[PDB]
């Protein structure tokens, strides 16, 4: 046997074991064959067998979806398309109402006279809808340490207008809608705009600058156009491009011609961001570690209002650090945490969560179960001087 | 199968067995109370006939759609193969855990209501990149390292084996580990033996197939390669020579060295970025690491980094008694003769030597191989070093 | 014929235009560089062709193209 | 002007002069060079790269250079700088015979024109010499000799060195048959015609093909020569008769 | 081609006429060979010769004649040359421009 | 999608080419600006088995072609 881990081990392991033989008896006293026919399991064919399948194929139709292009006269009359099927002069079945219909709207129509029944939301590219985020996560404002004055200014121009329009509306300031994060490498970019997903109480979306270049000819803008239509159909969304730079770049066509394409789509995220269309309610952010690349027509106010500067953290905020990283930890009751804010000089969040982490680690391999000084002090060895000269 | 979760502290302890016991003594009232039905009445004729009620409502000539959009509501919009796009009605049979946009649905003939759905390839890329078994050898083949072979167990093994003792403390385990060094000293090696000898899906990759002659294809690549590893439980990435594709980012360059700094950019988001990365680690190697870009191997992205130095004086013995493991050698051979100069040789090297040792005695017709022909062969190999002598000393 | 507006970023070209719309009353069609380069060879001219002529059918009009310099290096 | 300056002189990341290292890679395709120095005599044997029939003959020689009455040079690299490096040599040997009224003893030459290389790498801006030389010569303070120098400014003695062309393979039999201190003029003239033949594996000593030099001491003075046909010719009937019986 | 001819002669004529030397020195026999350079230099003729005196057979495929129409007509290629390989115990296979593929 | 339609023809064309006896008194002529850019598929014996340089005229070529139009 080995050292022996707990006191209950063998008694979990016997409880565990047979509960999986107790759970595998009943699975083949149960029968629930997997079938390859994607069936549901049978006491899930529960109105499947019968009483709903067969209520729901007599007065549900088959419906066909058709792209309408027209509507002409006041009197409804609308050209529909239907997909590689025909294009037909078609009527209003009665459940619609003329006003829900509009041009351009995808719409439901019967195998048979194909009048319109029902609307459909738009076609969206599946490469475009993914970047909602659906679940947000769980940073808040108390995560983020050291930086305070920058956190102010983004909660001030992202946040707080959209939650109480009425101090800015009042006094007549209409409140910037970009911000360029930039700073050194693992500073805090990234993880304020994690908290400012999860705290604000709008849509919110997430492009990586390298998800904007695509193989075909004309295909990014195309991106770029749906998505902020798509964030204009929302009541506000906020969006957050990662990495600007990957496609904001400077522009300097010569001879042969080198990153046009890239070119285009910048041009029309300019457009669409501060242009003759107006821009709705949407708030946009970035972030780069290299801000001086961007062009001079997207760093200009109107598309990036603010600049909020990230700075290594000083010697309170590097303590605050430690303190937040050090929580959810099995550690020791006295730590001068002091003495680990100056132990390490100018040094970055990541090192500071790497220091927690290699604390742990250097607790683990003594076969220890709370973290004391000693772990600490050899962790910050083992991560500053060790790794100083990468 | 669906079984519930006990959250008492997760570690052995008295809350944990009576959270478990309570479970199982349910589970055993359950089956007697089951087997007790069974015995009394079988139920296998009302089981069945349930399905002749089904095949009844899915008729013959069953048709593979493409489903396309779920409305949420037991509603879809399924594509027929020719093109058309049917708004239909999700039957209440279907297992809707396998329904995502882009499965084949099975679709009925005269109301295409969806049915049920098929199974897909599983091919993507899986089989490409992921490794199997590596045919060279097991951690027994690897001599000399013992402390990296500890690090990289620590870092990607025992996060895996046990993960109680990182859980304890509340520490999660190292993100990745970068395994940097002069050419030729066990990198790839030892990334080949971690994954041979886990159990998790190891896959592999270079950094010049990254770089793809039509644009936006690395970015691509990069985020797939991504995407089939949460498809697959733990996992583990290993990039090797990034080098090729991480360097210092010099902005004064031209070319498609621009669309290299894009898709390294999609790495540096994938590694860590606005969503959190599942259960996956990566790996990586390069021979020139001074090069690398500051925010690929800062802290977060990878915490672990490891040198490896050349073997020194012993290492080289036991390399040496590992290559020259099979072969019949002549009772002449001065191994210690070979490995006492300080030659600077390395791993490669020494494979380098026992092979074309191999190869010479396989020439002379010879059953056996020489201390001789050892000699030769190195002299052999290390006439591939060249350079300008006096220069530079 | 014809009218094109120069000058460093931000120094009031769209808006400009879009007070000529604002104050203007023929019809207007808006535009940018980037929204006539389409994936489908033969699909920008289309786009610019069909633009035209809805424009000449709707009375006199003016369109905007913003972002010129998108197509016409 | 910054924008079209080259930068011939100054270090890479990793402490290597560049040009120099090119300067380097250059002497590796010109005709190669032999050196053995004997216990009565040194000698030089480089390869003949002007092989047309169109060609004229001109000079003593084509590769061998004298720079004093007793002290010659031969040179792979580039043809221009080779004649301006030789210029100066011979500049420097008169200086110094100038100032003491002795010849000047080798090392004090050597390491004259290294000197003047090395401070051309160091130094101005230019591109360093592609020159690679070997030397000859006998002074009362060491008797016969036999240097070489580099693009760098380094310089070496050698019992025996091969500078160009099939470097490695050269050396490398030369350090597999050469005798320290057991070796005759005549020997080491029929080593250089056996290491040469293999070398220059275009064919075979067509004794023509090949520059072969003596630097010997007679009746007190020094007397230089340069190999004529015949005797090359019979130098190598001899040794493919040697080969021949040997097999 | 007396250089090239010793050569082939001592990478297969040994793991054919030979298959000894190798399973007693424990080195693995090599799988196969790759020939390359220049068009039309002898590199039919030399494998048509080895493959006669090493008593063997000489299926033969070209790759670009392998970049057929049928999808998977490459695989189905590949696995019918190989099986054919398996039936006749001696046998070479000369893959003629694998480089295409 | 495009490209292989046309790769699909091609291979057409050669399955076509291949599909003789030797008995069928079936010939084939076609012209091209640019034989390099041809693939090799089309150039192996069986399938088209001449090649014939056009070249611009020499003199020689030149008087007649004068001759004959003048
Ligand atoms: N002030 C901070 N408080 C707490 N954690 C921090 C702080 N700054 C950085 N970190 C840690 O740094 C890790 C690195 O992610 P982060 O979002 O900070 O990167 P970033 O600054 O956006 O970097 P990049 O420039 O590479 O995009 C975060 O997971 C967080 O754990
Ligand atoms: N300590 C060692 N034990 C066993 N084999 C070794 C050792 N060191 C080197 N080798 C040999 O080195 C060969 C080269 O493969 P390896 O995976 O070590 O390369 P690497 O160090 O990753 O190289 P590169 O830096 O070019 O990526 C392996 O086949 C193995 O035989
Ligand atoms: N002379 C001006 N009078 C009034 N507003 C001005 C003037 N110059 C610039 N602006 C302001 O500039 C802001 C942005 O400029 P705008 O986008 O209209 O200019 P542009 O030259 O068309 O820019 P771009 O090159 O980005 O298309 C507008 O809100 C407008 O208020
Ligand atoms: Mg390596
Ligand atoms: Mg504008």
């Amino acid at each position: 046997k080995t050292y022996g881990q707990s006191t209950y081990s063998r008694q979990i392991k016997q409880v565990e074991d047979d509960i999986q033989q107790l759970l595998k008896k009943i699975n083949e006293l149960t029968g629930i064959k997997e079938s390859d026919t994607g069936l549901a399991p049978p006491a899930l064919w529960d109105l499947a067998a019968d009483k709903q399948t067969l209520q729901s194929e007599q007065p549900l139709q088959v419906a066909r979806c058709t792209k309408i292009i027209n509507a002409d006269s006041e009197d409804p009359k609308y050209i529909i398309n239907v997909k590689q099927f025909a294009k037909f002069v078609v009527d209003l079945s009665d459940q619609v109402a003329p006003t829900d219909i509009e041009e351009g709207m995808r719409v439901g129509v019967d195998r048979n006279k194909y009048q319109i029944h029902i609307p459909l939301p738009p076609k969206i590219d599946p490469t475009v809808t993914m970047m909602q985020v659906e679940e947000k996560p769980d940073v808040t404002y108390s995560d983020v340490g050291g930086c305070k004055e920058q956190i102010e200014k983004l909660r001030e121009v992202v946040e707080t207008p959209l939650l109480h329009p009425e101090r800015f509306v009042n006094l007549g300031i209409e409140p910037p809608k970009g911000v360029l994060l930039f700073g050194p490498p693992g500073t805090g970019k990234t993880l304020c705009a994690r908290a400012v997903a999860n705290r604000t109480d709008a849509c919110f979306i997430r492009v990586i600058g390298s998800e904007l270049v695509q193989k075909y000819v004309g295909e990014g803008a195309r991106m770029v156009r749906e998505l902020f239509e798509m964030a204009r159909t929302k009541k506000a969304c906020l969006i957050f491009f990662d990495e600007i730079d990957a496609i904001g770049g400077a522009r300097f066509d010569d001879g042969a011609g080198g990153d046009n394409e890239v070119q285009r789509t910048m041009l029309e995220l300019i457009n669409q961001l501060d242009g003759f269309d107006p821009r709705g309610n949407i708030k946009v952010l970035m972030a780069t570690n290299r801000p001086d690349t961007l062009d001079p027509a997207l760093m200009r106010p109107g598309r990036l209002d603010r600049k909020i500067e990230f700075s290594l953290p000083d010697l309170e905020g590097r303590t605050h650090i430690f303190k937040i990283h050090a929580r959810s930890m099995s550690v020791e009751r006295d730590i001068r945490f002091e003495l680990l804010a100056r132990l390490c000089p100018n040094s970055t969040g990541a090192e500071i969560r790497s220091v927690c982490t290699e604390a742990g680690m250097f607790a683990i391999r003594a076969r220890r179960k709370i973290a004391t000084e000693k772990d600490f002090l050899e962790a910050v060895n083992k991560v500053i001087k060790s790794y100083a000269k990468f | 199968a669906s079984k519930l979760p006990l959250v008492t502290p997760h570690t052995q302890c008295r809350l944990k067995l009576l959270k478990l016991e309570r479970i199982k003594d349910y589970l055993l009232m359950e089956e007697e109370f089951i087997r007790n039905q069974e015995q009394m009445k079988p139920l296998e004729e009302k089981q069945e006939e349930e399905r002749s009620k089904v095949d009844d409502l899915r008729g013959t000539p069953m048709s593979v759609g493409t489903l396309e959009e779920i409305i949420d509501d037991n509603h879809a919009i399924v594509s027929t193969s020719v093109g058309s796009e049917h708004y239909v009605s999700i039957l209440s049979f279907v297992d809707k855990d396998l329904l995502e946009p882009g499965c084949s649905v099975l679709l009925n003939h005269k109301v295409h209501a969806v049915i049920g759905v098929l199974m897909d390839d599983t091919d993507p890329l899986v089989t490409v990149m992921k490794v199997e078994k590596a045919p060279q050898e097991t951690y027994a083949d690897i001599g000399g390292l013992d402390n990296q072979i500890q690090e990289i167990k620590e870092s990607v093994e025992l996060p895996l084996t046990h993960p109680e003792y990182y859980e304890e403390m509340g520490i999660k385990p190292p993100k990745g580990v970068i395994l940097y060094g002069p050419p030729g000293t066990g990198k790839t090696l030892l990334a080949k033996a971690v994954a041979n000898q886990t159990s998790a899906t190891f896959l592999r990759v270079v950094g010049s197939e990254l770089i793809q002659k039509y644009l936006g294809d690395g970015p691509k690549l990069v985020r797939e390669l991504f995407r089939v590893a949460e498809e697959h439980a733990p996992s583990i990435v290993f990039i090797d020579e990034i080098d090729a594709i991480g360097t210092k980012r010099y902005d004064s360059n031209s070319g498609g060295e621009r669309e290299i700094q894009r898709t390294m950019l999609e790495l540096l988001n994938q590694l860590d970025g606005f969503d959190s990365r599942g259960d996956v680690k990566v790996i990586m190697a390069t021979n020139r690491i001074e090069t690398l870009d500051p925010a690929l191997i800062r802290p977060g992205r990878i915490d672990r980094k490891i040198e490896f130095p050349l073997p020194d004086e012993k290492t080289k013995k036991r390399i040496f008694q590992i290559h020259t493991s099979r072969m019949t050698l002549a009772d002449d051979v001065t191994l210690d003769d070979l490995i006492m100069a300080k030659d600077d040789l390395s791993g490669a090297d020494i494979k380098a030597i026992c092979t074309e040792a191999g190869l010479m005695a396989l020439r002379e017709r010879r059953m056996k191989v020489t201390n001789e022909d050892f000699k030769k062969s190195k002299e052999n190999v290390l006439y591939k070093k060249q350079e300008g002598t006096p220069e530079g000393l | 014929k014809g009218v094109l507006m120069y000058g460093p970023p931000g120094t009031g070209k769209t808006l400009l235009a879009r007070a000529c719309a604002a104050q203007t009353k023929a019809t207007f069609l808006k535009l940018a560089g980037p929204q006539l380069v389409q994936m489908f060879i033969g699909d920008g001219a289309k786009l610019v062709r069909d633009a035209f002529a809805l424009a000449k059918e709707k009375a006199p009009s003016i369109i905007f193209i913003d972002e010129l310099d998108a197509i016409g290096t | 002007s910054r924008r079209y300056d080259s930068r011939t002189t100054i270090f890479s990341p990793e402490g290597r002069l560049y040009q120099v290292e090119y300067a380097m890679e250059a002497i590796g395709h010109a005709g190669t060079c032999l050196g053995i120095l004997a216990n009565d005599g040194v000698l030089l044997a480089a390869e003949r790269r002007n092989i047309h029939k169109l060609l004229d003959e001109v000079f003593f020689s084509e590769k061998i250079y004298k720079l004093n009455e007793d002290m010659a040079c031969s040179v792979a690299g580039i043809t221009s700088d080779a004649n301006v490096l030789t210029n100066e040599l011979r500049l420097i040997a008169q200086r110094y015979l100038l100032q003491y009224q002795e010849p000047i003893p080798c090392e004090q030459l050597v390491t004259a024109l290294c000197d003047i290389k090395q401070a051309y790498t160091q130094f101005g801006g230019k591109r360093p010499f592609g020159v690679s030389l070997l030397y000859i010569g006998w002074d009362k303070h060491y008797g016969f000799q036999l240097y070489q120098s580099d693009p760098s400014g380094n310089y070496g003695g050698w019992k025996a060195t091969c500078i160009g062309n099939n470097s490695a393979a050269a050396v490398s039999m030369l350090k597999q048959d050469y005798k320290e201190g057991e070796m005759t003029l005549k020997s080491a003239l029929a080593l250089a015609i056996k290491v040469l033949n293999k070398t220059m594996d275009v064919s075979k000593l067509s004794a023509e093909k090949v520059e072969i030099a003596t630097l010997t001491r007679e009746n007190g003075k020094t007397v230089i020569r340069v190999l004529k046909q015949k005797e090359v010719e019979q130098l190598i009937k001899k040794h493919e008769e040697e080969e021949a019986k040997a097999e | 081609l007396d250089k090239q001819i010793k050569e082939i002669k001592e990478v297969i004529e040994l793991p054919v006429k030979h298959p000894e030397l190798f399973e007693a020195l424990g080195i693995a026999q090599p799988k196969g060979v790759l020939l390359y350079g220049p068009p039309g230099t002898g590199k039919t003729l030399l494998a048509r010769a080895v493959a006669h005196h090493t008593d063997c057979t000489f299926i033969r495929v070209s790759g670009s004649e392998l970049v057929q129409k049928f999808i998977g007509e490459g695989a189905r290629m590949v696995r019918e040359l190989f099986v054919m390989a398996r039936e006749h115990a001696p046998s070479i296979i000369f893959m003629d421009e694998i480089d295409s593929i | 999608g495009a490209d292989r339609e046309v790769q699909r023809i091609l291979l057409e064309l050669l399955n076509q080419m291949d599909g003789f006896d030797q008995n069928v008194n079936v010939k084939v002529i076609m012209a091209t600006n640019r034989a390099d850019t041809l693939d090799p598929a089309l150039l192996r014996p069986g399938r088209l088995d001449r090649k014939i340089e056009f070249p611009l005229p020499d003199r020689r070529q030149k008087r007649l072609i004068f001759s004959t139009i003048t």
